[PDB]
């Protein structure tokens, strides 16, 4: 059955997911349904709920307090990282420890626009290294 | 409970009963039809001013609940121990198991010791419970719901800020919102 990143397929057809199954995603900033206004959000969420018809805004990589845009402490890691041994700091993944199944996202890296795993951009972020993420969809970049 | 007619012999009725109280009961318009345990119970007052917006969340989010959607009452039935209850499907977020996707507009029936839960076709509501029992004399059962006994029942606000006032929907809205983007 017909299964994707915001979706959960059934009865030998396609489905949408849960936005709370979908919870573990990247955090980031976004915007109001029907409203201006800044707010924190996660693109897994975001695409389950435009899955089931709501609508939703985005936002800059800076626009709103999201959870996971600064690296984390252990007993706590995002899917991009794991506790240090001995060590109360968490630290970030190599882009092969990619155990979660991630969307694909467009980011801004070196000056220019590429598509990447989701995994793969928050080992980037957690890392601290110098990028700029554009859209939870990804980039126009691989157009042959 | 048994007569004939003594001019018209061959003219012969007869029904069953005991004298057992019975808590084995559910009927359909069907050859076989589920069962529930003697199943009623009690509804929330409508419009009611700041409710516990997070204990709809606990109540979704209990391990009996498998029904759980916001629809407008569509019309009624006449068997008193499952009066169907028929809707218009609005939203959803835990109708379970072996269910599909909104709007399906199916029966969520009702018996007459229930008196605390009554509901009004055309008007908007939200509710919570189990799942239906899934076969009948059609190819399924699907969603024609229970509406048992300790069921989550209220009206829901077809327009809200003018009717003192619009916290009380945007509460029922946020414990919507918890249940789709938290869950249990």
């Amino acid at each position: 059955p017909k299964c994707q990143r915001w979706e959960k397929l059934q009865n030998s057809r396609c489905v949408c997911k849960m936005p709370y199954e979908c919870g573990p995603s990247l955090d980031v900033c976004a915007q109001d349904e029907r409203s201006k206004r800044i707010l924190p959000l996660t693109v897994c969420k975001m695409h389950v709920l435009h899955c089931q018809g709501r609508n939703y805004t985005l936002t800059g990589r800076d626009s709103c307090t999201l959870p996971a845009s600064a690296e984390k402490a252990c007993g706590a890691c995002p899917l991009w990282g794991k506790c240090d041994a001995e060590s109360s700091k968490c630290v970030c993944r190599e882009a092969s420890e990619c155990e979660e199944e991630g969307f694909s996202i467009c980011v801004e890296v070196n000056g220019k626009e590429q598509t990447m795993s989701e995994c793969e951009a928050g080992a980037l972020r957690c890392r601290g290294q110098s990028i700029s993420v554009t859209s939870i969809r990804p980039c126009a970049a691989e157009t042959q | 409970f048994t007569v004939y007619e003594y001019h018209r012999p061959d003219k012969q009725c007869t029904m069953f009963y005991s004298t057992s109280n019975i808590k084995i009961q559910k009927v359909c318009e069907g050859a076989a039809c589920k069962c529930v345990e003697a199943d009623c119970g009690q509804m929330q007052e409508e419009l009611d001013l700041t409710i516990s917006a997070e204990t709809r969340k606990q109540t979704a989010c209990k391990p009996e609940i498998a029904y759980a959607y916001k629809v407008s009452i569509t019309s009624i039935t006449v068997e008193n121990v499952f009066v169907k209850y028929k809707a218009t499907l609005l939203d959803i977020y835990k109708t379970g198991e072996a269910v599909a996707e909104k709007d399906s507009e199916i029966t969520f029936i009702k018996k007459v010791t229930c008196t605390n839960a009554e509901l009004v076709k055309g008007r908007q509501y939200l509710i919570m419970g189990k799942e239906a029992l899934q076969i009948k004399y059609n190819f399924s059962f699907r969603y024609i719901y229970p509406l048992d006994s300790l069921t989550w029942i209220e009206y829901w606000p077809r327009d809200t800020t003018c009717s003192s006032c619009q916290a009380f929907l945007a509460n029922l809205d946020e414990f919507a919102e918890d249940i789709f983007l938290n869950g249990c």
